[PDB]
């Protein structure tokens, strides 16, 4: 079944190469016809699906049982469709992504939680794996913006997640599913055809952005999930490789900076649900640079540390800035900061608390001592001042570290300056 | 974040300020600086390279200063921009160079010689003299200019200093040059304001400016003003004169970069250099630079990043110019506003204010006097409220609203090139065009046929570029209409032609210059190509050569002569090239033979190298130094055709040649033979369109020599003709027409002329072969058949009637399409009816619906079950799709909801849709059905598609059309228009006052009973889908109205079926004239 579906989608092969831009003169005048498209995306859609679905119930099976599935065509016919899904000259469907990228997460962590890995890694050429790793790279490095995600804009920097495919799917429920209706239109459900019932395309389509809300928080867990398979190759390979060779310094850097740097010129204060993920984007991708640091260093070139010497460093200095503790101190202030940015955790927990937790009533003068801390310690991290003190010393212990030749003693306080030391 | 509200000015600046503290060596500042600049990048989408590119070469100008003691800075420097040091070093090496070699004398040249040359010591004098060898000229810039040391012993120190392989005392001098003066002229590096410094430093690059070959070797110091004397300056004025062309041709070749690693700082300071130099030109120089510096700032005005500059420079080009010439080059100023207001801070605003009240205050005689379209641009945006700013010209623009013969200078100034002042054109036709519409007084005198033959044959060109002005040109001749050719017309050689009579030849290059000048040669692109303009120019006025030792206009004034020669000149060729009149520019002497007989290139390439090849060797065996056609040899994509047809006019020398004439006369017309063998090949658009053109060129050049060679005939009996042999020359000229008389492949002549447009002449080729046959032969019948195809393409149908009933006999189901406009269309309907009623072949069925179509039996279409059946129509619309594209048309004609309804939602259900009127007659359905729902912005969303579809895929051209072959165009898009203004409507009043102008439509259709119909029955389909009660009103007297045209053209059965409509809706006008019908026919009695 896995290897018809790839072969299946090798077939509908041109729904996944339209060009990144249209011609001059390549006019919007059309039948405005939107079956045959709805046609073909479902069947993309729904392929992808069925392929992270055959991939988890492989992973369901047990953990001897693998060499059945593999073989090298598997590998080969994912691979021709991968580098079909994660497209760069052509326009990405954002459905397909989120399973194409689900996959080599299900086939890296059964990798790790088998015993015979080495088969498996000897099936694999690492050209499978430096074709994945640059488009990963590529994805990671776009951009998560509510007020153009359903506007249709430049490529390859905002996964816009386009308005003609826009439904739930098989697994998870990634948009508002406003086809419903259509795919229920598809037919004329009196009769007896093969064509399809008509759906003018413009149909379709300014009450709420909340839509906008809930489609960054698919794309920050995305962004999650790509650091999260870089997180599970690096354990993976413990040892060095093609691919272990310090780029995930560069991107994942570069990454860390931009997302805290206008974090903090731009979200604190924004006061959306998607702010706790994009800061825990960054919390999460501190220990991926932190444990590629310490475990991963020998690799680690001296060119490409100075490649990024100052993101790197700088990024280490903004946890380093947080060792100050001159915002908190209380309880009584921040609770009014959390008024003023954390209103919507507040609506999340009143409504927790009110109707979907055994434990959130009756409280002891225990558990909400547990709450007037944690809150606190969330909207702090969301306010960028106060992270938690391991991840500051997981950020103090690359800079002041001597594997590099980071900062010396004598530009060292010159950054320690910069929070007083 | 202080820097992300930054414009071009304030950003740049502020683009120092970051990096002069990132490079004040905190570690902390270093390291945050460059985060901030790297994300900075990021979100403007940019590389830092890019970046940072505008201010680099001001960055590291000042780091050659120090670069033996800041190549930490340097390093950090470079290691931010990613890229080698010689990466950057290479391109950037223009700007410190000047600050590395007129420095102190412990050079860092040696440390930039050590960069340049980094593996190797092998030559570090050969690295020192080849990119000095690149780049030398620039320090003479610097040299002359940045310190002012004029000595030539001085200049040869810092030569020889560093360069020990510079030899022969100084080299060649080659300082003289058009580029040289191009970039000493790049410094006038002023402010906002004008410091003392930006004063002295003016007057220096002044001095600078005027230092060249009168004291070059013989050297005064030319550091003050006080040796420049009044004497030298004329000797200066005509030697400036001649560097001025070179100058800005440099500068356009700079801001035209092909190698796009470059930024725009080059450009900034071009406009500097533009600027200054028309402070410091004469009125000679200044006019003499007209055309193309006007390019060179529209291509700064198109840049993101150039634009404050380039406005203020229009600003001085405005302050030091007077308002007799100028008109030609301003439109871009009220297209660029008024086309692209709304994205401009308050900075652009005040200054655009200060542009136009400067405008309408000293430039009133050239505004109000000499361009009115700029008054009524202006003022048909007050948007932008001139009125409120000024107000005092509102009494004269009143006036200017009322005295304008406006429409002409409409067809004039839409014959423009770029995409803004002809957008611009045809919005003040839609605004004038509905407020003319409004006060119902447009006039339609036997004029308005100009412009909108411009609008068509512009939308014609841009077939391939810019839909959404495609758009809004049909739309435009939607809101024009109709325009019927039976009052009117459609306005579309010049001279005799000859080579010997001076007076005539004289009048033939005055039209040529007046031909070429004036659209392309105010609009070139290469610099070479615009010197060509200058050396073709030249050699015009040296056959006409006065005005160059002693003539001037009335200053001379000693001989009438120029005098005539003069006002016979044209004066917009007066105004545009009259500094020109004194141009010194001389050629050189042209290269080998090239040789030629190709047919190869001849199939291939044809008009890229072939007929390039083909003018240039009939030209350097033509003239040979006798005629203004030797010079032409540097034009060799639109140079060409035109000059091809009058290039080959040089057959007249000989009656005993001993010359290659006949040899290269048999030569192409093998080629051409050559040529004619060719057959599509089974290949693409690179056969089966450039191939097509290239017979397309070459046919016109060959109904060229028919006209020449026959108004060559005409021009010699003038006088009179009965002299006719002339001594052998007209043995020559019959010689001539007896080489193309021979060259008649008939067939494959008249086979390419009926496969191109030419559907005059290729009937005419076909007549000659009517003539020169056996009348009795096989051969007829094919050129019988594609006679009476073109003859579908003249349009005269009774030509086709005449070819129908004169030996086009074949079958008794071919000679029944004759009755058919023979008045009988009945019999000849209900035979093809009965003829496609099975419903299989295609050529009976096409004829069926089209015969069915083509008088107006549109409800019998439209209930025809061809399409009607247990299910809908055929999925997979067929190679019969025009079943299809013939039926939507009557559907929307006749509507309802549901049939409309489920047949075009039938029809979506294609794949494909290759068919153009299918998609056209699709879309004004689907705006049917969307109103039938009532959604108006829906219902023009895709009108507005219907719009683009005509605009992009159905127009062609003047010069081919008498419009009834428009007519299926022009009709649909005025109906269309109609339908979409009072889809755009909102209440009764509205309504009431759209269905006014409506029969003001009416008024101004004429009585075309076709396109009459069409409009009202669209008009009646509407409100019959508008189930409202006025609407209902309405509908009644539209029945009633088509059925008093239908009575008036005599086919009442149509005025019956519409006439019942209003007959049930208690209408006894409707029965007094259904009793006029029944009367008209046979029915006296009832």
């Amino acid at each position: 079944c896995f290897l018809f579906i790839c072969d299946l989608i090798r077939i509908y092969h041109h729904v996944l190469k339209v060009p990144i831009h249209e011609s001059n003169m390549n006019l919007h005048v059309e039948p405005q016809i939107f079956q045959y498209e709805l046609i073909d995306y479902l069947i993309i859609s729904y392929s992808f699906d069925l392929l992270e679905g055959i991939l988890r119930v492989l992973q369901s099976h047990p953990k001897q049982t693998y060499m059945e599935f593999f073989d090298e065509n598997i590998l080969k016919s994912f691979e021709f469709v991968y580098k079909l899904a994660l497209t760069i000259s052509y326009k990405p469907m954002v459905n397909v992504i989120f399973s194409a990228v689900e996959v080599v997460n299900i086939i890296t962590s059964i990798i790790l939680n088998m015993d015979n890995s080495s088969d498996l890694k000897s099936l694999i050429s690492g050209s499978w794996w430096r074709d994945c790793i640059t488009r990963l790279y590529a994805l990671l490095e776009k951009e998560i913006k509510s007020g153009d995600v359903y506007n249709e804009n430049v490529d390859t920097t905002t996964l816009h997640m386009s308005k003609y495919h826009d439904f739930f799917g098989l697994i998870r429920n990634i948009g508002d599913n406003e086809l419903g209706g259509l795919i229920s239109k598809l037919i004329y459900t009196d009769r007896l055809q093969s064509v399809p019932r008509v759906i003018s395309k413009e149909d379709i389509g300014f009450t709420a952005p909340i839509i906008g809300y809930k489609m960054e928080k698919w794309l920050l867990k995305l962004k999650d999930e790509v650091l999260n398979i870089f997180e599970n190759l690096l354990m993976i390979y413990g040892d060095d490789a093609t691919i272990v060779n310090g780029e995930m310094l560069i991107h994942s850097s570069k990454f860390l900076s931009r997302e805290q740097a206008l974090m903090i010129e731009r979200y604190v204060g924004q006061d959306s649900p998607n702010l706790d993920l994009r800061c825990h984007l960054i919390e999460h991708t501190l220990t991926i640079i932190y444990r590629l640091w310490k475990d991963h260093f020998k690799q680690l070139r001296e060119e490409q540390i100075k490649q990024v010497e100052s993101q790197l460093i700088m990024s280490l200095w903004r946890f380093l800035v947080c060792q100050t503790e001159t915002v908190t101190a209380n309880e009584r202030e921040m609770r009014d900061h959390r008024h003023l940015v954390d209103s919507l955790h507040d609506l999340t927990i009143k409504d927790q608390a009110s109707y979907y937790e055994d434990a959130f009533e009756d409280l002891p003068e225990y558990i909400e001592e547990e709450l007037k801390m944690q809150l606190n310690k969330r909207t702090g991290r969301i306010m960028q001042v106060k992270y938690d003190e391991k991840f500051q010393e997981m950020a103090r212990t690359i800079l002041e570290s001597k594997s590099f030749d980071l900062t010396t003693l004598e530009e060292a306080d010159s950054l320690y300056i910069s929070m007083g030391l | 974040q202080l820097t992300l509200t930054t414009s071009n000015d304030v950003f740049d600046t502020l683009l120092l300020k970051l990096i002069d503290i990132f490079n004040s060596d905190d570690y902390s500042l270093r390291i945050m600086m460059t985060l901030q600049i790297k994300n900075m990048a990021k979100i403007l989408k940019k590389t830092p390279y890019q970046l940072l590119s505008p201010i680099l070469p001001v960055l590291l100008r000042q780091l050659g200063k120090n670069l033996v003691e800041r190549k930490v800075g340097f390093q950090n420097l470079i290691e931010l921009l990613g890229y080698s040091s010689k990466t950057i070093l290479d391109i950037f090496q223009r700007y410190i160079i000047p600050y590395a070699i007129i420095q102190y004398k412990s050079d860092v040249l040696s440390e930039i010689a050590k960069i340049m040359c980094d593996g190797d010591t092998s030559l570090i004098n050969q690295m020192k003299v080849n990119l000095l060898k690149k780049n030398s000229r620039q320090i003479f810039a610097v040299a002359l200019v940045k310190h002012g040391l004029f000595s030539l012993d001085i200049l040869e120190t810092l030569f020889l200093n560093r360069a020990p392989t510079f030899d022969k005392g100084y080299i060649t001098a080659y300082l003289p040059d058009y580029k040289t003066l191009a970039e000493i002229t790049k410094l006038y590096k002023n402010s906002v304001t004008k410091d003392a410094s930006d004063s002295e430093n003016a007057n220096m690059i002044l001095c600078s400016l005027r230092f060249l070959i009168t004291n070059f070797e013989k050297d005064s110091k030319y550091k003050n003003i006080n040796n420049w004397t009044d004497d030298q300056e004329q000797a200066f004025q005509k030697k400036l004169q001649d560097n001025i062309l070179g100058i800005f041709q440099v500068f356009s070749s700079d801001i035209h970069d092909v190698e796009g690693r470059t930024t725009y700082y080059e450009k900034l300071r071009v406009i500097n250099g533009i600027s200054f130099l028309i402070i410091y030109a004469p009125k000679k120089s200044i006019i003499s630079a007209l055309a193309q510096i006007s390019i060179c700032l529209q291509t700064g005005l198109g840049l993101k990043e150039v634009r404050y500059e380039a406005f203020r420079c229009w600003h001085l080009l405005v302050r030091h110019l007077n308002d007799e010439e100028l008109s030609t080059v301003i439109d871009s100023l009220i297209a660029f506003i008024l086309q692209k207001w709304s994205e401009f801070n308050g900075k652009l605003r005040n200054i655009v204010y200060s542009i136009l009240d400067t405008l309408i205050k000293e430039k009133s005689d050239l505004i109000l006097k000499l361009k009115p379209y700029t008054t009524l641009a202006l003022v048909g945006k007050p948007e932008l409220g001139i009125l409120a700013r000024d107000g005092q010209f509102a009494r004269m623009v009143n006036k200017i609203r009322s005295t304008t013969d406006l429409i002409p200078i409409f067809a004039n100034n839409l014959k423009s090139s770029n995409k803004y002042v002809i957008n611009q054109n045809l919005d003040d036709i839609e605004v004038y065009l509905r407020r003319k519409q409004t006060e119902r007084s447009i006039d339609f005198t036997p004029d308005i046929t100009l412009v909108l033959g411009a609008l068509l044959d512009t939308s014609h060109k841009f077939r391939n570029l810019d839909k959404d002005l495609c758009e809004k040109c049909a739309k435009c001749i939607s809101m024009i209409g109709v325009l019927d050719v039976t009052k009117h017309e459609f306005k579309r050689e010049n001279e005799v032609y000859d080579l010997n009579d001076s007076v005539q030849t004289i009048k033939f290059l005055i039209w040529v210059i007046n031909d070429i000048l004036v659209p392309a040669f105010w609009q070139s692109e290469n610099p070479s190509k615009q010197l060509f303009v200058a050396l073709v120019i030249q050699e015009s006025l040296k056959y006409c050569g006065l005005s160059s030792e002693s003539w001037d206009m009335n200053h001379k004034e000693l001989y009438p002569n120029e005098a005539k020669l003069w006002e016979k000149f044209n004066s917009v060729s007066k105004t545009t090239i009259y500094p020109l009149l004194s141009s010194l520019y001389l050629a050189q002497s042209w290269k080998e033979y090239v040789p030629l007989k190709y047919p190869s290139n001849n199939f291939k390439e044809g008009y890229k190298i072939w007929v390039k090849r083909f003018t240039l060797d009939l030209l350097k065996t033509g003239t040979t130094e006798n005629h203004p056609l030797h010079v032409f040899s540097s034009l060799i994509g639109s140079l060409s055709n035109f000059l091809l047809p009058y290039i080959s006019l040089d057959i007249i020398i000989k009656a005993e040649k001993g010359t290659p004439y006949a040899d290269i006369l048999n030569g192409i017309i093998i080629e051409f033979d050559s040529i004619f063998t060719c057959n599509l090949e089974g290949m693409n658009n690179l056969q089966v369109d450039s191939l097509r053109m290239c017979y397309e060129s070459i046919f016109r050049v060959f109904e060229y020599c028919k006209k020449w060679a026959t108004e060559f005939k005409q021009n010699y009996s003038k006088l009179h003709g009965t002299f006719i042999i002339k001594d052998t020359k007209t043995t020559n000229m019959l010689l001539r027409i007896d080489e193309f008389l021979r060259t008649t492949p008939s067939d494959l002549l008249a086979q390419r002329s009926l496969e191109t447009d030419s559907f005059e002449r290729s009937a005419l080729y076909l007549e000659q072969c009517y003539r020169q046959n056996p009348h009795d032969k096989n051969q007829n019948g094919q050129l019988l058949k594609n006679l009476q195809i073109t003859y579908e393409e003249i349009g005269d149908i009774d030509s086709l009637d005449g070819v129908l009933r004169t030996f086009a006999t074949g079958n008794l189901v071919s000679k029944i399409e004759e009755l058919q406009y023979s008045e009988n269309w009945k019999l000849a309907q209900d035979c093809f009816n009965v003829l496609g009623k099975f419903s299989d072949d295609p050529k009976t069925t096409t004829r069926m619906l089209k015969s069915m179509y083509d008088h107006q039996l549109y409800s019998q279409i439209i209930s025809n079950s061809s399409f009607h059946s247990s299910d809908g129509k055929i999925s997979l619309s067929p190679d019969v799709k025009e079943w299809y594209s013939i039926g939507l048309e009557a559907a929307n004609l006749e509507g309802n909801v549901q049939t409309l309804k489920n047949w075009v939602e039938q029809i979506e259900s294609l794949r494909n849709i290759d068919d153009r009127e299918v998609l056209l007659q699709y879309n004004i359905a689907k705006a049917l059905i969307a109103i039938s729902n009532e959604d108006p912005l829906r219902t023009q969303k895709y009108i507005h598609n219907s719009f683009r579809l005509i605009g992009t895929n159905f127009i062609t051209s003047s010069k081919e059309t008498t419009l009834l072959k428009k007519q299926n165009l022009l009709m649909k898009l005025h109906s269309l228009y109609d339908l979409s203004f009072l889809s755009s409507a909102k209440d009764k009043f509205e309504y009431k006052s759209n269905t006014t102008i409506l029969d003001y439509r009416m008024e101004r259709i004429g009585a075309d009973f076709v396109p009459n119909h069409y409009i009202l029955s669209m008009r009646k389909s509407f409100d019959q889908l508008k189930m409202n009660e006025q609407a209902d009103a309405d509908l009644g007297k539209t029945f009633f109205t088509l059925a008093q045209l239908a009575r008036n053209n005599a086919r009442l059965d149509i005025a019956s079926e519409s006439l019942m409509h209003c007959l049930e809706r208690r209408l006894p006008q409707a029965e007094l004239e259904f009793a006029e019908i029944l009367w008209k026919q046979g029915e006296n009695d009832r």
